[PDB]
């Protein structure tokens, strides 16, 4: 709301999504898009930046392996 | 100026007027003392290579802030606090704070 | 219901207009104020009327 | 070379300004190539992204002592850039700094140019607290006599000093149309829409200074005085007045019913009464007690 989105590209696919995320964790893949902006000298946000925080921000651990359903 | 006179400063009193001649501004607590003065390595980004990928994606969270508060302003973002430094050891870790420092 | 505050911020707008004319002078006539705000005369008056109370 | 390509050369520099940052920044070479692109923006009219690459450039400071032509075409893209908008201070402090540097090599004539490019335009910044060390530090230098536009700063200083700009449009336009060298008075007056701005601004600071001796020298005024020595209507002075009060930087109060524009304000009479015993006190009693000791004073000089 403070931000300046005003872009056509919603972050809905990035709500559903599964591996459960803290509060905390949004305030942190919005600062990091807006370091994706500032460092290459934009303003906006080009819709590839909030995908970019995304994939830095989960690598952490992941499959269950198909294993126990 | 007594308005100066926060209720938890530090003054020196006299010795027997035992009013108040010069205020202090804290204590330094000699322990870190010696966690400041010292000398890095007079070096200038050149004693170091192969991590410029992940040099200057350092320099760019800790740089910015202490020096360049508009670019974070024109975009509604809070100034990020501190980074981590983790892998096996041998590659950087301290020479590349002796860098930045 | 939406009218309501169209109307508050209606008379927001009136308010926040009628004080940029106010600054300037101490004594003045009624007409050049209803010439500035180019709407009428009568509800410039009940408006500072209504500011006054 | 092959042509004028504005969009191709533009965008196809700023995706590779993000890819060779890995060499590491090097004092020359690098500052070369990263003031290459904002020329190119500023061209095709896109001024948020120079004012960015050039926001870069000042964690390189000193670097002036062993390349000359670094600075130069810096400063001349930084005037460029300020100049669309407003914020006039700062393309002076540029015209400063441009000032000193080509004139290591004792500049014939473009440190004339440098010079007329300073002190042409201080009064057109706005007045706070900084035009007013500006103008003590730039003037009574023992270099700037040589030219009549000192003695048209040295006019606009304070105190009016007999200032009116019907009179200052009939004198100085020689200074504007041709001279003899007149080179940066084509370059920042007489021109275009940017301009013809200038001149309306112009015309907005002398005004502005006239607003201020007025208030000073003072205390109530017809409208109609006031609108004819400032060579315009009344509906004008007016507004133009009201730009200022509401600005909180001059402060006075009109009357549409008779045309008293005053200039104080209605005293307290416990501020009047204060001040009527503070010029009591200090007017009669530090020299009283000054007038008893001279003439004792005087009782030894003279006898015997
Ligand atoms: N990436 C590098 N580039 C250049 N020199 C390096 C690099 N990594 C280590 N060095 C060399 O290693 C020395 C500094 O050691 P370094 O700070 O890397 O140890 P460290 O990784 O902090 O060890 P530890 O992780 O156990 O604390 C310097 O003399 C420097 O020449
Ligand atoms: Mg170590």
């Amino acid at each position: 709301s403070k931000m300046n989105l005003s872009e056509e590209v919603d972050l809905e696919d990035y709500v559903a999504r599964p591996d459960k995320i803290s509060g905390a964790d949004i305030n942190s893949i919005c600062q990091e898009s807006g370091m994706l902006a500032v460092r290459e000298n934009r303003y906006i946000v080009l819709a590839k930046d909030f995908e970019k925080a995304y994939k830095t921000v989960i690598k952490k651990d992941e499959q269950e392996h198909e294993f126990y359903k | 100026d007594k308005s100066k006179l926060k209720p938890g400063t530090r003054v020196a009193l006299d010795m027997t007027t035992l009013t108040i001649m010069r205020y202090l501004p804290r204590e330094v607590d000699p322990l870190v003392y010696n966690m400041s003065h010292e000398d890095p390595g007079n070096v200038s980004y050149s004693e170091i290579g192969g991590l410029s990928e992940q040099i200057r994606e350092l320099r760019e969270v800790i740089e910015l802030p202490l020096t360049n508060p508009e670019l974070f302003q024109r975009v509604g973002i809070i100034p990020p606090k501190g980074c981590l430094l983790y892998g096996p050891p041998g590659t950087g870790k301290t020479l590349l704070a002796r860098a930045v420092a | 219901i939406i009218s309501t505050h169209l109307a508050k911020l209606y008379d927001n707008l009136l308010e926040q207009n009628l004080i940029r004319v106010i600054e300037p002078f101490s004594r003045v006539q009624i007409e050049h104020i209803s010439s500035l705000i180019k709407l009428s005369k009568a509800d410039v008056e009940r408006k500072l009327s209504q500011m006054i109370l | 070379k092959e042509q004028n390509g504005d969009v191709k050369e533009a965008a196809s520099i700023l995706q590779e300004l993000q890819v060779e940052t890995y060499g590491s920044m090097e004092k020359k070479e690098r500052v070369e190539f990263i003031l290459e692109q904002m020329r190119l923006c500023l061209a095709v009219k896109d001024y948020i992204r120079t004012q960015i690459i050039s926001k870069k450039i000042n964690t390189k400071f000193f670097q002036e002592e062993n390349t000359e032509k670094l600075k130069l075409k810096y400063y001349n893209l930084m005037i460029q850039l300020d100049q669309h908008e407003g914020s006039y201070l700062s393309i002076c402090k540029h015209y400063r700094a441009i000032y000193d540097t080509p004139c290591i090599q004792a500049e014939s004539e473009k440190w004339q140019q440098a010079l007329k490019s300073v002190v042409l335009y201080v009064i057109l910044a706005p007045f706070d607290n900084e035009q007013s060390d500006l103008v003590h530090r730039i003037s009574g230098d023992k270099k700037l006599e040589e030219i009549p536009k000192y003695k048209d700063l040295l006019k606009l200083f304070t105190t009016m000093e007999l200032m009116r700009w019907s009179t200052l449009v009939e004198d100085y336009g020689m200074e504007l149309r041709k001279g003899s060298l007149e080179s940066p008075a084509t370059d920042v007056f007489g021109s275009t829409e940017e301009g013809e701005k200038r001149w309306k601004d112009l015309k907005n600071r002398v005004v502005e200074h006239n607003i201020r001796i007025m208030a000073k020298y003072y205390t109530r005024i017809t409208m109609k005085r006031m609108a004819q020595l400032l060579d315009l209507s009344v509906d004008e002075s007016e507004a133009f007045l009201s730009n200022l009060v509401v600005n909180k930087t001059i402060f006075a109060k009109v009357d549409r019913l008779a045309g008293i524009i005053n200039f104080q304000r209605p005293k307290d009479p416990n501020n009047l009464l204060n001040d009527w015993s503070q010029k009591l006190n200090s007017l009669m009693s530090l020299v009283n007690k000054t007038t008893h000791l001279i003439a004792k004073e005087e009782m030894i000089h003279n006898l015997q």
